């Protein structure tokens, strides 16, 4: 490979890792770095924004632990009136209901915390401070977790304004997952217009934006004028 | 007191014409016990106060 | 830094200290210097003016001690009928009201003493004596304490004629806190006109005076044609 192809391969893997579903090793790494950045930044509103962001992520992490425990406790019950197929499938679906409703509440609590983290970052008014790598790192982490929290629950239309704000920050536009999620969420919205028989202007708006971010994700991972780039361009043209 | 006296849940899972939904059913009704408790006891002190007067 | 920037940094810190809320170390320093100046001055009306000023400051200092003791005595009471949130918020608010009313009386007694200190300085009629550093030091200390006594109780419109008299004395106009307080008090008055739907002539009068003292405070602390000076000028222009 060329130096650019080797670099690109390395970066795409780092970007896929960056958007990895949360776990304990990623949590630890993320917050150790954010707290060191907070100490460097020495800004009380950044400190508060981080305290709220961390509380939001903790809501998500505590929920993931709850979901395993809940499913475990149900699995360990003896179910005497579950002798027919429809009874087993019934009780499965109701388990999924309680898990989904609890995950929905955990998402709502986590987004209230993320909203507070953003409201505190909004209070940093000095443009020399808003341009700090510390400021942009935290703001990117808040939007990324916010996008993922909604994505997991299939709330794809809601992810669009946050993905769009995300890609505007410090070369985030060059991230393959960011364009993959935008393209998928736009695709959902296009399908909503087709299923609900909505207006043509919105059909084409959503289709256009899907294709822009589909092609851009392709360009970023495989390179301009790659067999894969040429293919997507030829389908669109 | 105001509606924010208890967990003021509006709407419910599914398709709505609002942009809000209720929370975990278990807490939702459990909250209404809290709502009723919080207001009744507030009346309780007012009751007791009347007797003091 | 340049010799002027180093000097300026030093002076702004000394000026912030000069306007420091009263305490026992500042009280001691202030009155030891004023009594030495009184002995140098050898003027009975200056001596009397100082005796009254000191009585006014003593009223303020004795009040500060009362407020700590009062809050302490309340904190140490067992409150059996305080089992609801609004009961705690009630009793807290009434504690604050009693403290505010007692502080208001201490301010009124302190200003009667400051008024007497001024009435005695008014009796020094010889222009060669009124121009004495001893005369201007005491008169500045009386106005400064008077401004602060009103400021603490949010009586900002009342601070304007006293701040204006203060800045006319012996280069006090070059003090950053003096312009900060003037700008804040003028801002309050502008907001009063906007809230009470008062006349436009007063809206613009107060807005103008706010901006003059805002810009002057900025110039004094950061320097003419500093990023901060240029910013405030560009907002006003």
């Amino acid at each position: 490979l060329t130096e650019d192809q080797k670099k690109k391969k390395k970066e795409i893997m780092e970007q896929e890792s960056l958007w990895k579903n949360p776990d304990f090793k990623g949590y630890n790494k993320t917050f150790q770095e954010l707290h060191q950045l907070s100490k460097t930044f020495a800004n009380n509103q950044f400190r508060l924004a981080l305290s709220n962001y961390q509380s939001g992520v903790n809501t998500i992490m505590k929920n993931r632990d709850w979901v395993e425990q809940y499913r475990k406790e149900e699995a360990e019950k003896k179910r005497l009136d579950e002798k027919w197929y429809w009874q087993k499938v019934d009780r499965k679906a109701r388990e999924e209901r309680v898990v989904y409703r609890e995950k929905m509440k955990a998402k709502q609590d986590a987004l209230n915390y993320f909203s507070k983290a953003i409201n505190h970052l909004d209070e940093i008014k000095n443009p020399d401070l808003r341009e700090r790598p510390e400021f942009k790192r935290l703001l990117s982490d808040v939007y990324r977790s916010w996008i993922m929290a909604e994505y997991d629950l299939q709330n794809l239309p809601q992810t669009i304004p946050i993905l769009e704000l995300y890609i505007e920050i410090d070369d985030n536009e060059k991230e393959y997952p960011a364009h993959k999620y935008l393209a998928s969420a736009y695709s959902f919205e296009e399908n909503m217009i087709k299923k609900t028989k909505g207006p043509d202007d919105m059909l084409f708006k959503y289709r256009y934006k899907k294709n822009v971010h589909l092609l851009r994700a392709t360009e970023l991972k495989y390179g301009k004028d790659s067999p894969e780039y040429k293919h997507i361009v030829n389908v669109i043209n | 007191t105001m509606t924010a006296r208890s967990l003021n849940l509006k709407g419910q899972s599914g398709e709505l014409l609002s942009l809000s939904t209720a929370d975990k059913s278990n807490d939702a009704i459990g909250t209404l016990d809290a709502a009723l408790t919080r207001i009744s006891k507030q009346r309780a002190n007012l009751g007791a106060y009347f007797n003091r007067l």
